């Protein structure tokens, strides 16, 4: 343990990543959730309950993040600057979480919030994924973690963040929309650096290796993928929109790759998105 | 021809290996300085976050503000993440905005086998 | 599980969470630029001691980021104790960064790294650094809790004595204006972490309790006693160095406190100078 | 007599088990409330943090707007940490600026064994 120097980098992407992430900071707080309770009002049941569901699940996922996720990646940083940085991304996933409590507290009944709880509890293919998640977590090589990570929130996490996206093109929940444009702000600079250190990582390790690796996530990702599409399956039931959260599952995927310096794998038929959405996101 | 920058992540950099075509890419060190001789269109990544004007990378903005190089800009492609809301491809519009020269695409990371395409097509197009 | 924010188990996570949250500050919201008039009508005794003191600072803050509040966590009683510990982590990364803001604002590269090297050789500094990461380590729960709070409550105000000093002489305002957005932190990490080890106490046996008294004392005084060689190496060129004891005594009463326990030190030894306790609050 | 509160924390609490005098505690619990006959000091913990103005426990602030025991205040004690700034005991001045009695005294946490000596003296002085 050596006394942090941050007037001597040895990696610009720690201070830009670290300004970038800091300067970002946001709490639940300071959005006016409560101005979505006239919009919540007008929802069908159906849709009511898929979108407790979606941030049950959502919460489990970033708890996951904050107390096992980001500290098990901190032993493998490559600099003491890392290590502070991933200090802020696990503190991050547990605002994240929190604000998830924020959208129930202020739009739901608890009775609902309790079945809803309940559900993701009961639910046999987001269990799986936590599980698969986490044994990578708990593993012994750091690079499995980083590809785990990047899986999790850069891909996984949009069959939920796909439902207040929708909502906002159709002028719904509004606030509880730019809530989670501030968690996906986050999850963006999260996958790309945890990506970077990726790369970093295989820099110093054998070619053949690197390959083992490359086939791992490949397989790892199709597992998570054909996994995802059961979750999306048991969610959207009640809907007729589960081809569209499935397309933006193969975009995002897309870029949970690319994060990692792979080719995107989904091609423009699978990966092709409802315009709506991306003008949601951007 | 086609100038861009990349930065150690190297996403930019990938997206010009898979097009193919010819490009001279702005130096990583900021102490080295490049010339360019020939009409060119601009590839560069933001790095903006919000909006506090700093989404050209601090290399491209030294290649530019020298009058020999501004010159021979014709166009910009911006590259980001759509993550960033409004601020997608803010690079982009900067260097628009300020020199004048048309924003001509928007792609995301190492671009899609789509945005390869449609490059491509758009590049040929645009000297034409 | 699924952290439910609105399911909270003990009352004092949520005022905790709250408070340290919305205390968020980074360094470059200090104003440090405006001190270079008073670091220049310093000596060149005065000017090595503040670089020596800070330099011993930020070890000490990277260690509770990175093996301290982490070490703590699978401690925990509650789910929100453990996103509490993320926050504390992630500011103790701020802290250690704070100080590389100081050292860039108002002192020249080569005084810094002599000043690093020095630090690197202090024998007290390591060996206090030595034994309270040995005790994050180890398995006992309610010893790394007493470590921690005696390190930040206690052992760092030999060094934020320096800082509240030249507030009352009316020099470097706005660094002990930074200093005082850390030690506002460190007051609620102490009351917190302290607190936690007193419910924590309560699962433990009556006769199990009186052993960690006596190990807390004990520890207490092994750390007493570096610290006065510690303070002694610091200031061996000024006479500030009786004054720095006494303000040690004053917080390692405040540090006993926290846990709940009876002050140690008689108002003879821990008896300040009224003018550091009116740079402290005014 | 003293009326005083004090968190699960139980700081205060433990000043007043080695102050000796008799005091009653208002609970901890929000639904129960609990009333005073005769005229008392306050000694009440700050919870400030900042300056919005939520300094003062909500169940102090339940107990002082009840007219009965608001008439019977008399002088209010303080408690808190140095290491808050100016919002150090911030508590005493709030209560004594809004009801007019005179803030008494400023200490720290459990009390020192100095803090517990003025407060002693301090009391009965206070009465005669
Ligand atoms: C600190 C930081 C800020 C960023 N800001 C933006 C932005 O404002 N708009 C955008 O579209 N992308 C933004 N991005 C995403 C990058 O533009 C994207 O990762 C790009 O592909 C990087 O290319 P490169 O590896 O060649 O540098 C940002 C990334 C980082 C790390
Ligand atoms: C959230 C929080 C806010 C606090 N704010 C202040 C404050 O503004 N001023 C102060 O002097 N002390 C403040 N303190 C310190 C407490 O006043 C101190 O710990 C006191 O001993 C608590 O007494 P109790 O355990 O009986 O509740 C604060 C403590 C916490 C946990
Ligand atoms: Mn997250
Ligand atoms: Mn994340
Ligand atoms: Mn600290
Ligand atoms: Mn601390």
């Amino acid at each position: 343990i050596s006394a942090i120097n941050w007037n001597k980098i040895s990696d610009d992407k720690d201070l830009e990543v670290w300004n970038r992430l800091t300067s970002n900071f946001w709490l639940p707080e300071k959005v006016p959730l409560s101005n979505d309770i006239p919009a919540w009002q007008t929802l069908t049941v159906v849709e009511q309950q898929l979108t407790m569901r979606v941030f049950t699940g959502l919460t489990l996922l970033d708890t996951l993040q904050n107390v096992i996720g980001a500290p098990s990646l901190m032993p493998d940083a490559l600099t003491p600057h890392e290590e502070a940085v991933l200090s802020n991304i696990s503190f991050m996933e547990a605002v994240h979480a929190r604000s998830y409590s924020s959208i129930f507290s202020t739009l739901c009944q608890t009775k609902d919030v309790d079945a809803a709880y309940a559900w993701s509890e009961e639910n046999a293919p987001l269990q799986r994924k936590a599980q698969i998640i986490q044994q990578h977590y708990r593993g012994d090589d750091p690079l499995k973690k980083k590809i785990a990570s990047v899986f999790l929130e850069s891909f996984l996490f949009y069959s939920g963040f796909w439902l207040p996206m929708y909502f906002s093109s159709r002028g719904k929940l509004t606030n509880t929309a730019d809530l989670i444009r501030l968690i996906i702000r986050d999850e963006a600079v999260h996958g790309y650096y945890i990506g970077y250190k990726y790369q970093k990582n295989m820099e110093k390790i054998s070619l053949g290796q690197r390959e083992e690796l490359k086939s791992f996530a490949f397989d790892l990702l199709l597992e998570l993928y054909d996994n995802e599409l059961q979750y999306t399956d048991e969610l959207y039931a009640e809907t007729p929109w589960a081809d569209d959260v499935k397309a933006f599952l193969c975009y995002n995927a897309n870029k949970a790759l690319m994060n990692l310096g792979y080719e995107p794998l989904f091609p423009a038929e699978m990966a092709e998105v409802n315009p709506a959405i991306l003008a949601a996101l951007s | 021809q086609l100038v861009y920058f990349s930065s150690s992540s190297e996403n930019t950099q990938r997206f010009i290996e898979r097009l193919g075509l010819p490009a001279v890419r702005i130096p990583l060190n900021e102490r080295e300085r490049i010339q360019v001789d020939e009409p060119y269109i601009l590839i560069v990544p933001s790095y903006g976050g919000g909006g506090t004007a700093g989404a050209v990378p601090r290399q491209v903005i030294r290649f530019l503000n020298d009058e020999h190089n501004r010159a021979l800009l014709r166009g910009v492609i911006a590259s980001g993440n759509r993550n960033f809301g409004e601020a997608y491809g803010r690079a982009g519009d900067v260097i628009a905005r300020k020199c004048g020269v048309p924003w001509l695409y928007r792609f995301e990371l190492m671009g899609t086998q789509s945005d390869i395409e449609n490059v491509r097509k758009g590049v040929t197009e645009f000297w034409q």
